[PDB]
């Protein structure tokens, strides 16, 4: 009953969420910089959907980070390539900051 | 995502 490792599946979804968020953030910036086009409703909607993504991404990263601890506590069971694992770790860490950097330029 | 990870990793 061997199972397929879904880590890389969720990883791709997080990246996809990070890409959408980035597009939303650049939009937010362009709105908040020029209140010529920047109507309140559109600003509210953009800030809201940017949060909708930052939300999914943070839960996602929590879970992903935990699976790392699970593999490290039970390595024999999972049989993961060590370079691959280090990449998993670097993905979690770098995505954390990428998102963190968006949140900083927002909440201030 | 949670359910996929839970199924394979046994999230607590």
């Amino acid at each position: 009953g061997a199972m397929e490792d879904p880590f890389f599946v969720v990883k791709g979804e997080v990246q996809k969420a990070v890409n959408t968020a980035q597009g939303l953030f650049q939009r937010w910036t362009e709105l908040l910089q020029d209140p010529s086009t920047a109507t309140r409703e559109e600003i509210d909607w953009t800030t809201n959907e940017l949060r909708n993504n930052l939300r999914s991404i943070e839960w996602d990263l929590e879970d992903l980070d935990e699976t790392i601890s699970i593999v490290e506590a039970n390595p024999r069971k999972f049989n993961l390539d060590a370079t691959e694992l280090s990449i998993r770790k670097a993905f979690i860490t770098s995505t954390r900051q990428v998102v963190r950097d968006m949140k900083d330029q927002m909440s201030t | 995502a949670h359910g996929m990870l839970k199924l394979y990793y046994g999230l607590s």
